RNA sequence: CCCC
RNA sequence: CCCC
RNA sequence: CCCC
């Protein structure tokens, strides 16, 4: 039975290699978390019976424009995609315009709007985000005047009460309430 | 209350090292990271933990660490004359004490700026309602997996007529000459460091050195609980993934 | 606050449904969750019970003890209602003196019980003057998934209904039941353009906070209403919405015959 | 006690579908941006509303629309027997749905990262100053010029001796067998929508929807008076400014 | 700090009007405003009365009913002074619980009354050490415009002599007027530098919360008085304020002839 | 009558153009507040019983300096000339050094200080203002030192307590109480 | 129980005449975490108090740009009155407190100290009349001694009003059956009375009889002052004598 | 943070002498600096006493009245314990009471009197089930260097024992010297690593609220304990510091009889 | 309440 | 207060 | 508590 608890001992340091979920005090190894204890290549780690998800390069991440500066979005980075446990790494993280999407795009403030919520990937370190893909894209846009949430009719987005009108990088999952 | 020990079994037939009847479920909470229902004798108590969570409206956020808060309520029905809603003094105080346990155990250093955050509630009380409590949290810590050094498991040891005993008891905290919480960090399989300590009555130097050990008795019988019921969990989302 | 976005995205989806004529888990729009009605979960306590509606739990439990009546009103035993939406209920729970919804809630469940005459006051009286029974309803939320109110209304009247009264030890005399004459139930229903939805869900919430309550006695009359949130109610809907309020009533009442 | 209707006629000699008297006067007081006293029937109530203005604490405004508050407050010397100064549970929960009801048609959009405050005190209390609190309200918000969707207009319907009746007066909540204030809102000289709805009783299917007509027609009669009392101040700002020029 | 910016400005027109010697209304530096004092408004109340100074608007309502004496003074009976400055007037009030100048304001216009001993509480006594008269004076400004304090103690004793005894209500034989021997009265004055301006505006309070208050009685005796926020008061033109403020209580009690 | 109530039809959207204190809904246009209904050239507007001040490009404004750069100052905007109601459009607008007094200036210091009372005329929204004008500049300015209201003497001002003179953009109406 | 009489013989109820102050005693720099203390005993009253800063402020929003904050928090111990009081704030300490701030705000530079908060705390152990008077006299000395710059000290007396006669620094008896007690607190600049800082009055007196107590007052200040004088040379003499060890 | 800034460099100092096994002061391990007990430091109190200890000194007023004892007890008197960390003890220390640190520092206190029964609330009982002698004991501190909890354990017992039942003023007899059995003693111990401390002192402190307290009485038995912090407390520690504390505890009993 |  |  |  591959089962611990925190505070089991796992080992001695010099023997095996401290992994996620393994903490080390005396040059013992120790489970931090109740799981399924596992080892490869002399690397001990436990996945824990309820992970606390960390955001890395790579994940998909759903966000909320917070501050438009010049030539960068500042999103505030939420939920990690496919875990709904609130990660440990969450906060702000950045939009640069070359990311916004593959073609080319000035102004970055007709691809994102202030609070608009977003699905990006991070690209990069502290949480720096990707556009580019189909799938990433502006999740939910209110109309920069009458404050209505804006429905997506075509290539742009549309307010029905006032009928105004917004352009902006559009995730296919647009109106979805999916991402 | 003419008096506690006949025959040398207490007034509801218990040993004098024999624990009361536990029980203990984690998991019980749908909208929480972590939670546990454990009832120590007539004890009823749940304990929720959320986070690590973003700390608010800010400035209480400590930059090198977490924060660990712990609120400890009775509620209106839990005791023979309602209480009434809102924090004693010795509420304020239990949870600044039960609070500290954990302070020692968890792993804050792993999530700085950040809140996990313990609430728990008693349904009933009972003689050591602040030692299920804690018990309680424990699991619902595990549960929730927030990274721990070990585990706190937690024993009431009193009093009765001039001999010790374990887990005490209404009528023996109310006649009795102690009355001792105890609270350690468990540690492959054994018992390490104290984390709680509250002692109120008269007793001998060698009383107090007595007591210590007839606790950590209480304690790995009451932890392999713990581990049964962390275990049950663990079959649990094993088993809902192997669908 | 970045809470509210995983919110704002579920809300958007619970309107693709709604749009769609869909509520996310299949209920009829006028459909209960399933109702679990457990009775004298709390020992110490004179009257107790665990309801679960869908996901959403909530213990009640029933305290009396003597007291002195009030001075305008003698020959009536008192009934307080209250309730505590704890943290622990919630990840948006902050904790202290009860917050606003705290209350509404309490008064809700408190307002059906006694417009419906559903306990018999005056049985309560012991010395007509200055000693009279004082009975403590006391809500306590433990897992919020959507309309605690209901719930709360449902195990508040089956407490009450699984109540003995403390007379010995009192020193009053032997201990007997609660003369229950009455059950109080409350439909609560959240409103959405034209369109509403019996009993929500957390994840419904997420559309927003404006609900109507509508509260029946056994005999079907109209009790106690509540509209609340931020809305303009059409009468149209409103009428219509009182007759399936009127009838989910009935359904839940049979909850209580138990068989 | 014995009756509450006989002949016809309620212990105030007022027919079933009668409004008690009212009166009201609109830009009442210099220091808020709009105003309004209030009298129905032995309630006397006054209503400030201030803004829009700053909002602080930074974290309580809302980045998109304007914030409402509320506060309805009784006089210590407005009830028969001294009230404590200070909120109870009745006072929470008023203040909270009357501000629903407004929420529901102040145009809070146009008032980015605002607050509008309106304040209420009844003065001396009868039964139904919920009632007159809404209704001094509304005439105050319009006299501050904060844009509406339209009127909120409100009266409550009781039941006494099984009989429906209009604006129920003090022994007719004590002693009756319903108590039902509502609110509308006004648009076109005509009801839309119910915007404030509560009721505490025993009444039937019918009754309820016999009540929502009742008070209906009864709110439409007040929501003539409000209008007349706006009326009356434009006729006065238009004659001051006429009087600069003399 | 955004709204006195406007106050700013206005502060500095008082005070280059001040410099000329001349209030911003023409008037004279010992000269109330206008006032009007209405008695019986509320009527659900035992005595009650609305003052008028300038635009500036309190009510007062009493209630009296039965209660316990003082554990020390078992004869006599009591009066509460409250006030609430609620955010009717002023959107410098906000909501809640007393602050330091409810408070203030309450005390001193409890003082004056109290102290000028203008009810006779050995009067209202209904049991001896058991039962009596507790007097609850509830003060409610309106419309802020600048001495509230003044207004409501033009009020506060308006309302005790325009005061009915609930003795029907409460099986303690017929109902009568409140014995009110005296008539308090409290001359609040800006102090600004060695210059006084007596019942100042909102306005004019702009220069700064800086005040002396005088209070008197029927024959003219100092009974209270108070002075208030951080400035340091000219003893020279304290002895001023003093005449003058004993003169303009007087003006002001003889509008009581109603 | 003229006379409008909010929530009073005014016409279609189709015939009006929506104005200030009208607002459109359902295809009709409708009163938003109370006042003079008037309708000129299709367009429909009601002049509120009590207007709420918006600032505009042209609008004579007051306000306090809060922070100073080195080509900017940021001035916190408080209320427009002609009404005391406080302005929906209430905020930060900005003193560029040029703005300022037809004439090269090295530093805003020259002109501007922390915590001065301004006069300006807004040159462009999000409050872009100017004080070129002899009407603008400076109301009342505190001393460097000390903290005292600085008093006018000709072309300068100097504090009475401390002695100390400052050289600012004067407004000529410093001092008066009045702009 | 009432004394009837007050004064007897020309002479008061402890034997006081008309103008003499009770006994006394004045302790500089007490308090060692204090940035200034003082402890002073006035008749019965013991009372001490400390101060702190100018020092930084949480919220901030309370901070002001130009200059510093002053706060004064006047608290009276359970068992320094008669019948054991409720500790913590009633409406009576409010007051005192806005009053006793305004004092020292009229002399505390505070523009020296901009988004500053200098605070005093000032405890009363032991209470007995015009206690707040006590209080005043000895923040005035924590003042002091925590070099705090000031426009020159801060002295306070309480006038009387016994059997018709104006009486200085009364007791608890002439203050419960007198016939007014009036505070006053005065600038001394220049070893003179120099303005008035607080005042306060309640009770019947006539217009003469006010002009006639703020002489009897001054008279009584100067006198104070002398003693706080002479509290802060023994400081003097201390931080001089550790020097210079 | 940002006096959480001075404090941590004196941190580094005092481990560096813990690194020597020395302290701050060259005091022992086992050593109570200077102690004094000042009894009838508050008259117009029936008991009272100021304990000097080291740098911290704290004073205690024990008042006392007629009163209803609690449902339970109709047989005894009471005896109620409350604190206050003014800020006169510290810049850090709340003004409004009660804050956290309040509540367990009476509690503490609380306990040892209360659970060295040693006072007789059977002697203070006026008549059976109706009226008992109500015995306050508040604890005030003035200033903080370390350990007011211990100081305030002392002068709690100071105050009790020299404490004189105002009976005659109530009307109840003759007044009598307060009737006061055991002599509770708290010993607080600072504890990092392995290694235990005194009676801490502040600067030791800067290492952190890290402490272990055990109360005795005369016949040297353990009344109270309380761990306190948030660390994990070594058994073996724990065994000699509970020998260490008992004796440490009678060097005080003494300095406390003379 | 007021007073201390 | 103290306990729960 | 409930209403006012
Ligand atoms: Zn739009
Ligand atoms: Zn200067």
């Amino acid at each position: 039975m591959r089962f611990v608890m925190p505070g089991d001992r796992i080992g001695s340091a010099e023997e095996y290699v401290k992994g996620e979920g393994v903490y080390e005090e005396g040059g013992e190894l120790f489970a931090a978390v109740a799981g399924k204890l596992i080892i490869k290549d002399r690397v001990a780690k436990v996945e824990s019976i309820s992970p606390i998800p960390e955001i890395v390069k790579g994940d998909v991440v759903l966000g909320r424009v917070v501050d438009l500066r010049n030539s960068i979005a500042l999103i505030e980075v939420s939920s990690k995609k496919g875990e709904n446990r609130g990660p440990s790494n969450r906060g702000i993280g950045i939009l640069h315009v070359s990311n916004v999407d593959e073609g080319y795009v000035k102004e970055i403030s007709e691809a994102v709007g202030y609070l608009d919520i977003l699905k990006a990937r991070v690209i990069g370190d502290n949480l720096r985000l990707s556009t580019k893909e189909e799938e990433m894209g502006v999740l939910r846009a209110l109309c920069s005047n009458c404050k209505t949430e804006m429905v997506r009719e075509g290539d742009i987005l549309k307010c029905p009460e006032c009928g105004r009108v917004e352009k902006r990088k559009i995730s296919t999952d647009y109106g979805k309430g999916e991402w | 209350p003419e008096k506690l020990i006949v025959d040398g079994l207490r007034l509801d037939g218990r040993k004098f090292d024999e624990l009361r009847p536990i029980k203990i479920e984690a998991s019980v909470l749908k909208r929480a990271d972590g939670s546990c229902y454990l009832e120590m004798g007539k004890n009823k108590v749940i304990a929720a933990v959320f986070g690590p969570r973003e700390v608010h409206p800010e400035h209480l956020q400590d930059p090198s660490k977490a924060i660990i808060r712990y609120r400890y309520n009775m509620a209106p029905f839990s005791v023979e004359e309602r209480k009434r809603p809102g924090p004693d003094r010795r509420s304020i105080e239990i949870s600044k004490v039960s609070k500290e346990a954990f302070e020692a155990v968890i792993m804050k250093e792993l999530f700085p700026r950040s809140a996990i955050d313990i609430f728990v509630e008693v349904l009933q009380a009972d003689a050591g309602s602040r030692t299920a409590c804690l018990n309680a949290a424990s699991v619902a810590l595990v549960d929730a997996g927030v990274p721990m050094k070990g585990m706190i498991t937690s024993v009431a040891v009193g009093k009765a007529d001039g001999q010790l005993v374990l887990d005490p008891m209404k009528e023996e905290d109310n006649f009795g000459e102690a009355d001792m919480p105890f609270a350690f960090l468990i540690r492959n399989g054994k018992i390490e460091s104290i984390a709680l300590l509250q002692m109120d009555g008269r007793m001998t130097r060698d009383e107090v050195k007595q007591a210590i050990e007839l606790a950590k008795k209480g304690a790995l019988q009451i932890y392999e609980m713990q581990r049964e019921a962390i275990l049950r969990r663990y079959i649990e989302v094993g088993e809902e993934m192997d669908e | 606050m970045p809470e509210d976005i995983l919110v704002d995205i579920k809300r958007d989806y619970v309107l693709s449904k709604l749009r769609d004529n869909e509520r996310i888990d299949g209920r009829g729009f006028d459909e209960f969750r399933k109702v679990e009605i457990i009775p004298n979960v709390i020992e110490k306590a004179e009257g107790s019970a665990l309801v679960k509606l869908g996901d959403t739990q909530v213990v009640v439990g029933v305290k009396m003890q003597p007291g002195e009546p009030a001075p305008d009103t003698p020959d009536r035993g008192v009934i307080i209602v209250n309730a505590e939406l704890v943290p622990l209920a919630s990840p948006t729970f902050e904790p202290g003196p009860p917050d606003e919804n705290s209350i509404e809630l309490a008064r809700v469940v408190d307002r059906g019980i006694r417009e419906s005459e559903a306990v018999d006051l005056s049985k309560l009286v012991i010395e007509e003057g200055e000693k009279v029974w004082i009975v403590f309803v006391d809500i306590h939320a433990l897992d919020d998934d959507g309309n605690l109110l209901d719930a709360s209304a449902l195990a508040a009247i089956a407490a009450l209904m699984n109540t003995k009264v403390p007379a010995e030890r009192f020193d009053l005399g032997e201990d007997y039941l609660l003369p229950v004459r009455d059950l109080p139930v409350s439909v609560t229903s959240l409103i959405v353009g034209n369109k509403y939805l019996v009993d929500p869900s957390r994840e419904e919430m997420s559309v927003g906070d404006t609900t109507l309550t509508i509260t029946t006695d056994k005999d079907d009359n109209v009790v106690a209403m509540q509209k609340s949130g931020g809305y303009l109610l059409d009468e149209k809907l409103f009428d219509e919405l009182l007759d399936v309020s009127i009838n989910c009533a009935r359904k839940l009442r049979e909850k209580f015959k138990e068989i």
